[PDB]
């Protein structure tokens, strides 16, 4: 967006790293001192999600790239999808296989 | 806990705001400076206003952090300059009274009018005006005048204002636990606690003073040979022992001596290698010189240009009414975002300035994976140093021949080498005892060994000893010649232009060593090399990440300046000037004076 487009935003500072798979949505205020700030930004106490500024005149490498990641399992049910049975033409009258 | 790991998450979270705030103002300074109106001064100082109150509000913030208990070299590097106070550790009224001399200081340089004493209606400008008669006229009293009265006009005024100045930059300074404004100003090649790389703020002096009694030797036989050719275009006005009258060397102060070329040409009639009806007979536009400036950097083994570059530069003066002001200029506005502004025509110095202004970008896009303050070169005079090989490389007769701007059957012979190799040395040695004894002027007037009655006295003093050129008019204590430059009276440090003439020639003999040279210095050639491209991104790519005492190790070789490689440079012309000055007399007596006769 020319003026940029801050509705995409990201967590930057985490306590503990995260699990496979796992999401956080928590908006409580971190704390990199010793004293408690009561959910109150200030000195010592980041609010934890940034945001991007996408515009347009960035470059290759700081512009907005969407992703898509597949996972495939089979836990224990003897079906589910499955990708397409091609199908060819049919003769008769004659010893086929 | 752990204090050193706060500092962490706290320039964690700078290093964010400030590039996303960094970019706003650079870009809304980009849209003004490429296109002038009414709207675009306004959102440009708000950027402007907004970015500075961020860092004067961080500065506070990080005022936290002692820098003794961190122990990492990058967190405690990008701590220390942020730390910085600067002014406002002076009061307040003090510091508007700072903010007002020095507002009022450079109005005074910018609109001075000199006007003509048999015609005082209309006078002159400084630039559109005495800029070029003391660049052009042969007239000895036209000169005179041209001097004397841009002195007396704009140097009476800045004599109140400087005597205040230096003593509220001395006292600001003093409060930063520096001991005055030169201290503060050497305190940017200084390096502390790297254990071998290691340069104290007083080793700065002693350096330029030891380097500058090398060039002498060859300064004085410049001198003389000037001298020499002088005493014919003004005869019986020059003697052939004294020093040089300080207004005829070739521009209001005498900074470069490169407009004396057409009086002291060594070979008559041998016009040196001009590619500029090449270049219009072979139709070049803007476009073709940006991509031939950019195949050279691809053959010596350094990327591309980031196609974001090619279609947001502007380089072209804009033909229609949507006036710009173009300096040449090379934009790092940040996020990977480099743009090239300049008013490109065809002609063989913008095909050189094209190779200057790139050498910034390869530099800015060398550095661009570092934290947000430490994206500059090593030091002051690097950024330019890495600039400046760069086109002493794509001037050379044989880079041009294999562009195909120069015949092939084309023969060089020394009588052209000579005169190429003069007109380099009356602008790279010509302004080097200029540069040294101007700013050590200037330190010994903040440190307060010249006392306030003694300014023009020990300036001048000095100009006869170290440079060797002497006034015409004598000049009272009412007078302030080294503030009628631009850079005293706009408060600029002057010797980054001292260093930065010793690290190119380092540079260039150390990268064009790597090439396997063979014959003179001056005809070094790095192209369709990558030993020299990757010896050189091995020093572009750090930034100001490690000490510039080790960026210098990494190409040259060694940890500190030297002149060597700029006398190895010029050794043809000094053989040539040496048995040319025979019947001359090599050096100058600092008793004759052109008023006292
Ligand atoms: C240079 O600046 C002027 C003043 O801002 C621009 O003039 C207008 O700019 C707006 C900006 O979007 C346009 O929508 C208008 O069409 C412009 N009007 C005119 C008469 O120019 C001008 O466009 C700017 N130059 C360029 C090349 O954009
Ligand atoms: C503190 O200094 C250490 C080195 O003493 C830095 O460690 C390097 O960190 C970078 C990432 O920024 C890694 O790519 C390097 O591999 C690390 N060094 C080594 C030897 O593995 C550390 O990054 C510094 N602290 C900060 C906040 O940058
Ligand atoms: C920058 O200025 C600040 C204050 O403007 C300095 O912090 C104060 O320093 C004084 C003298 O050392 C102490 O008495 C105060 O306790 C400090 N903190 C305050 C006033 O909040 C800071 O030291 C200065 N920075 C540097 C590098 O000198
Ligand atoms: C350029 O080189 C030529 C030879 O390659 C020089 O010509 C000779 O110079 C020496 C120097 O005294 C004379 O003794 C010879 O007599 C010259 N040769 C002839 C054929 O006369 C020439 O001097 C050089 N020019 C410069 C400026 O170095
Ligand atoms: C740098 O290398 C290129 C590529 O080898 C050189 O270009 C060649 O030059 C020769 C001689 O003029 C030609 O016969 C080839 O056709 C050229 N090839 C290409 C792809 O252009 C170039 O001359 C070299 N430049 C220097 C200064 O050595
Ligand atoms: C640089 O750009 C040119 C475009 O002519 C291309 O041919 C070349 O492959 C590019 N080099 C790299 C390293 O991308």
């Amino acid at each position: 967006k020319v003026g940029g487009n801050y509705n995409y935003r990201y967590r930057l500072f985490r306590k503990s790293n995260l699990k496979p798979f796992e999401r956080d949505i928590s908006t409580e205020i971190y704390q990199a001192g010793n004293k408690p700030c009561n959910g109150v930004a200030g000195v010592n106490c980041y609010f934890p999600l940034q945001s991007y500024g996408f515009r347009p005149t960035y470059g290759v490498g700081h512009q907005p790239y969407r992703v898509v990641v597949l996972s495939f399992e089979l836990l224990h049910a003897p079906a589910t999808v499955c990708g397409p049975k091609k199908s060819t033409n049919l003769v008769k009258n004659k010893c086929v296989n | 806990s752990t204090i050193e790991e706060q500092a962490k998450t706290f320039l964690d979270k700078f290093n964010h705001e400030a590039e996303d705030l960094f970019y706003q103002s650079s870009l809304a300074s980009w849209n003004y400076n490429t296109n002038i109106t009414e709207e675009n001064v306004q959102n440009m100082n708000n950027a402007g206003d907004k970015w500075s109150a961020f860092l004067k509000e961080q500065s506070t913030l990080a005022q936290m952090y002692p820098l003794q208990e961190i122990q990492n070299l990058t967190v405690k590097l990008q701590l220390q300059a942020l730390q910085q106070n600067g002014s406002s550790v002076l009061s307040e009224d003090k510091s508007k009274r700072l903010n007002t001399i020095l507002n009022t200081m450079s109005t005074i340089y910018s609109t001075g009018k000199v006007c003509n004493p048999d015609n005082p209606q209309e006078c002159l400008l400084l630039e559109p005006g005495l800029n070029e008669i003391m660049a052009n006229s042969l007239d000895y009293n036209e000169r005179l005048w041209a001097w004397e009265s841009w002195r007396s006009e704009v140097g009476k005024q800045l004599r109140p204002l400087y005597e205040e100045y230096v003593v509220l930059k001395n006292e600001m300074a003093r409060a930063n636990h520096y001991e005055d404004y030169g201290d503060y100003w050497r305190g940017d090649y200084e390096v502390n606690g790297v254990d071998g790389y290691d340069y104290s703020r007083g080793q700065l002096i002693e350096d330029v003073e030891h380097t500058f009694e090398e060039i002498k030797p060859l300064y004085e036989h410049l001198h003389a040979y000037v001298r020499a050719k002088l005493m014919n275009a003004y005869p019986s006005y020059i003697s052939p022992i004294g020093c040089l009258p300080a207004h005829l060397l070739g521009d209001m102060w005498g900074r470069f001596w490169t407009n004396l070329y057409s009086l002291t040409v060594p070979f008559g009639q041998k016009p040196n290698i001009d590619v500029t009806d090449a270049m219009v007979d072979q139709a070049w536009d803007a476009q073709r010189i940006f991509k031939e400036a950019e195949k050279f950097f691809v053959s010596v083994g350094l990327p591309n240009m980031t196609q974001g570059f090619w279609e947001n530069s502007m380089l072209t003066d804009p033909g229609n009414v949507q006036k710009a002001v173009c300096h040449p200029t090379a934009w790092d506005l940040g996020k990977g975002d480099f743009r090239i502004l300049m008013c490109t025509k065809v002609t063989m110095d913008d095909f050189l300035t094209a190779h200057h202004e790139m050498g910034h970008i390869q530099y800015d896009m060398a550095y661009a994976a570092q934290p947000f303050l430490l994206r500059n070169g090593a030091n002051e005079g690097f950024h330019e140093a890495v600039g400046e090989i760069m086109s002493l490389s794509a001037a050379t007769p044989k880079h041009l021949k294999s562009i195909g701007l120069l015949s092939p059957d084309f023969q060089e012979d020394n009588e052209t080498e000579i005169n190429f190799l003069l007109k380099q040395a009356l602008t790279i040695v010509g302004t080097l005892p200029f540069t040294y004894m101007l700013e050590k002027w200037r330190w010994m007037v903040f440190k307060g060994e010249i006392p306030k009655d003694q300014w023009m006295k020990k300036w001048w003093e000095m100009k006869r000893e170290i440079v060797g050129v002497v006034e015409p008019v004598p000049h009272d204590e009412t007078y302030c010649d080294p503030a009628s430059l631009f850079h005293v009276s706009n408060d600029y440090s002057f010797i980054r232009y001292y260093t930065r003439t010793l690290y190119q020639f380092q540079f260039q003999e150390a990268l064009c060593q790597a090439a396997k040279h063979e014959g003179p210095l001056h005809k070094c050639d790095i192209s369709n090399s990558t030993e020299a491209g990757q010896k050189l991104f091995n020093m572009l790519r750090l930034g100001k990440s490690e000490p510039w005492t080790l960026a210098l190790e990494n190409v040259v070789g060694a940890k500190n300046m030297n002149v060597r490689p700029l006398l190895n440079y010029f050794e043809p012309l000094f053989t040539w000037l040496k048995d040319q000055n025979k019947n001359s007399f090599v050096g100058w007596s600092t008793d004759w004076s052109p008023y006292a006769d």
